[PDB]
């Protein structure tokens, strides 16, 4: 449940204050992955079926734009396909 | 001889993705005013579709607009363009989010309790799903493969080239030979910067600048402000809030009164729904062009007579802006 | 191509291949035809279910009313329904005008897509797909058209030691096709977007005053093709 535009004083530790509001009943994950049910403010709930622990389980992680490349350009230097 | 000249266009790209709820809107949180509003039957289902539809509309065109990067690029440490200055567009490590010093100058000038009022009468707005932040990188990413991989980064993989090198495939892209860029080199740097001083001066001289974004925020405002001031008409009845008619009234003679107060309140919720569902499509349609445009005058160079600017096209640099984009042509 | 033909042969029919196994595995491909008729066909869906609405009358058909009531106590009621039931499919109308506005946008940017990318070559960057374009094959689809740009995906990178210009006897010589390039000892002059080597004769190079004006300009002996002709 996404409570939006509540201060979440009513209605543990399943709660994640995002800028939408607090997600009651998803656990954050610190990484970021491709995000596909869009959420609100960066904020995508997922389902992540682990074999671990909690097989049945939705993740509320900061939306990832993508692979942070480095190229590096040079005053000299080019790149010419082959 | 030439001159670069640096031309400012501004596209609105989304508007705030809003929401309304009936029991909210048409009932003053009542009882018998809900009963009578499912007697109606299933038109707030449609209203809520209808928003929910906009509102998914306007998420996919920010990010199809600003998206069309799979990887986030970034500048190299050292600035070495062959003296061509991108310190204002460049992103600014100075603020927390990664904005430009031209980006700045877009946030300031437009500035989005009547909020409260709409709040409480079930007139909510959603947040959108790609905040400034992740907008100003995706425009840092698009900045980065323009300025070091030129326009092979749209294409396929970034491919690294001198910036010097680079324009030296668009001058002989529009006629002029590279020859006529190596040997003034110096004077179109120079031009370059003076042309960015000025659309930086002109940013920051009025606010008639952005008369597009100023639009698409007033006109969705207006529509929310003048739907909240419909719950003060009296639409029939002999009185405006539901509070006080079942405190005046009996069932048998309320339910008419209601029925008044419940088809003038639907009617002009529909009547926004229609306006904001009209307005959507020309917003998409805005987008659709805005998108088009960064797909071509930033990831390539359009051979397409005054669309990227007038004058023959260079290159663009996308910037992030309040519910829109704005290109420096 | 002609040095490349028979490889790029076996790519474009291994992409065809991928591209109908793509297309044999979900549906969630054709997200956008499954909206076209599924939109429609829940609107219809829920112009039907506003029958069954009281609207403030005492019954909900109007086979109900006139067999209770009559006309001039039922006139008000028909009156209620029809209000009711009119506004329902004046709601309908408009939201099927609204809808066949946006579909007429993307129809005209289907005319366009098949106009440019079937009919010709588009030099628009990302119209036609990612990547440069070569052809496009429209095919039909359930109130729809899918269409499969080949495209032009360049695979493999190597870095070189650019130059913008070249210094011989001090007048510049710059490339009037390609860039020129370095394997570490040797200059070459070679197309953009494909690794061709080739020797820096007059032919692939032009002059163009001298050469201590130009930035980042280099030194090399450009190899006229006429010395041996001429020794003889
Ligand atoms: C092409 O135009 C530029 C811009 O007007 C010229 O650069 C100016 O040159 C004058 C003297 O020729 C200087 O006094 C100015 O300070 C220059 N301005 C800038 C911004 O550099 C350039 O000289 C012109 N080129 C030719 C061949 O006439
Ligand atoms: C690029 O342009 C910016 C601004 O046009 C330059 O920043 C200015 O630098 C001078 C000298 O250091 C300062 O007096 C100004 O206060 C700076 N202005 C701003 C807005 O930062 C910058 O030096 C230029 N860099 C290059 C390499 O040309
Ligand atoms: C360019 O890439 C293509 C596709 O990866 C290469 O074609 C493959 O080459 C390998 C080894 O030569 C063969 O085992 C495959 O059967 C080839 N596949 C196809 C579809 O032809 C090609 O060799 C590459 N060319 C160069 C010069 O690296
Ligand atoms: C760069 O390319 C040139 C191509 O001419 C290389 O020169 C020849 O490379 C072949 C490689 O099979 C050798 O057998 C020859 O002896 C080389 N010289 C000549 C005159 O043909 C060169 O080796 C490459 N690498 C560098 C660093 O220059
Ligand atoms: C490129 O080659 C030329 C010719 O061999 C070198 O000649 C220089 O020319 C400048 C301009 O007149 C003189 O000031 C230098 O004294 C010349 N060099 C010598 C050694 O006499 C030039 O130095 C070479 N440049 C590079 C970057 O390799
Ligand atoms: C939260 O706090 C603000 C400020 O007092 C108040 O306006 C609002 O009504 C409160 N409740 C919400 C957002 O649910
Ligand atoms: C959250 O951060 C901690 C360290 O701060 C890390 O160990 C953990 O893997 C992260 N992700 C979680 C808890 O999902
Ligand atoms: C330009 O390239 C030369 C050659 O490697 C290098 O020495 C120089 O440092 C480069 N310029 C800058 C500003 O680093
Ligand atoms: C080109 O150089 C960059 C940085 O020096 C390096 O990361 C990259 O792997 C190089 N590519 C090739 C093909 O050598």
């Amino acid at each position: 449940v996404l409570y939006q535009d509540v201060n979440c004083t009513e209605v543990g530790s399943n709660v994640f204050q995002t800028r939408a509001g607090c997600l009651i009943g998803a656990e954050h994950v610190n990484n970021s992955y491709e995000c596909d049910i869009p959420i609100g403010a960066g904020i995508c709930a997922s389902y992540q079926t682990q074999t671990s622990v909690a097989s049945q389980s939705i993740i509320a992680y900061t939306m990832s734009l993508g692979a942070e490349n480095s190229v590096a350009y040079s005053n000299n230097s080019i790149a010419i396909p082959t | 001889n030439f001159t670069i000249s640096v031309t400012t266009e501004i596209l609105p790209v989304s508007m705030t993705k809003t929401s309304v709820d009936c029991t909210m809107y048409i009932c003053g949180d009542s009882t018998e005013c809900s009963n009578l509003l499912l007697q109606y039957g299933s038109f707030c289902t449609q209203l809520n579709r209808a928003l929910t539809g906009i509102a998914v509309e306007q998420d996919k065109n920010t990010q199809e607009v600003f998206a069309q990067v799979k990887q986030i690029y970034k500048t190299p440490p050292i600035k070495d363009f062959g003296g061509f200055n991108f310190s204002q567009i460049l992103p600014d490590p100075s603020k927390p989010s990664k904005r430009s010093f031209i980006e700045d100058l877009l946030f300031n000038k437009v500035t989005l309790d009547l909020i409260c009022a709409q709040k409480f009468n079930g007139l909510t707005v959603l947040p959108p799903l790609l905040t400034d932040e992740m907008i100003a990188q995706y425009t840092s990413a698009l900045l980065a493969g323009t300025i070091t991989s030129g326009w092979t980064f749209g294409a396929g993989a970034a491919l690294q080239i001198p910036f010097a090198m680079q324009m030296a495939y668009r001058f002989n892209g529009i006629g002029v030979t590279q020859n006529v860029l190596y040997e003034n080199q110096k004077l179109i740097a120079n031009q370059f910067n003076s042309a960015i001083g000025k659309i930086q001066d002109s940013l920051s001289s009025t606010a008639s600048a952005l008369g597009k974004l100023q639009d698409v925020v007033n006109q969705n405002a207006q529509a929310l402000n003048t739907l909240v001031k419909q719950l003060s008409s009296n639409f029939g009845a002999i009185s405006s809030v539901l509070n006080d008619i079942l405190s005046r009234l009996d069932p048998p003679e309320a339910e008419v009164q209601i029925d008044r107060l419940i088809t003038g309140r639907l009617q002009s919720l529909q009547t926004y729904v229609t306006q904001q569902l009209i307005r959507a499509a020309e917003i998409r349609a805005s987008a659709n062009l805005a998108a088009t445009k960064m797909s071509e005058c930033v990831l390539g160079q359009s051979k397409r007579v005054d669309f990227c600017g007038k004058g023959y096209h260079l290159m663009s640099f996308p910037q992030s802006a309040p519910h829109g984009v704005v290109f420096l042509h | 191509l002609y040095e490349n033909q028979k490889l790029i042969a076996n790519q474009f029919n291994s992409a065809i291949g991928k591209i109908q196994d793509s297309l044999s595995s979900t549906a969630s491909a054709l997200g956008k035809l499954q909206d076209v008729v599924n939109q429609n066909a829940q609107a219809l869906n829920t112009l039907v279910k506003q029958l069954s609405s009281n609207f403030g009358a005492i019954s909900s058909v109007l086979n109900d009313i006139l067999s209770r009531l009559d006309p001039p106590e039922a006139e008000v009621q028909i009156d209620r329904l029809i209000t009711g039931r009119l506004q329902s499919l004046q709601t309908y109308v408009t939201q099927q005008l609204i809808r066949a506005a946006e579909i007429r946008a993307s129809a005209n940017l289907a005319a366009t897509k098949m106009s440019e990318c079937v009919l010709g070559q588009s030099k628009r960057v990302d119209f036609c797909g990612k990547g440069y374009h070569l052809m496009s094959f429209p095919q039909s689809a359930p109130h729809g058209v899918v269409f499969l740009h080949v495209t032009y995906v360049p695979a493999q990178e190597k870095n070189f030691t650019t130059a913008p210009a070249i210094c011989h006897d001090g007048k510049a010589h710059f490339p009037r096709e390609g860039v020129f390039v370095s394997n570490g000892t040797h200059w070459f002059v070679t197309q953009r977007n494909f690794y061709e080597p080739q020797i820096i004769t007059t032919d692939n190079t032009f002059v163009s005053g001298n050469c201590d004006v130009v930035i980042g300009i280099v030194n090399n002996t450009v190899y006229d093709p006429l010395q041996p002709e001429l020794d003889s």
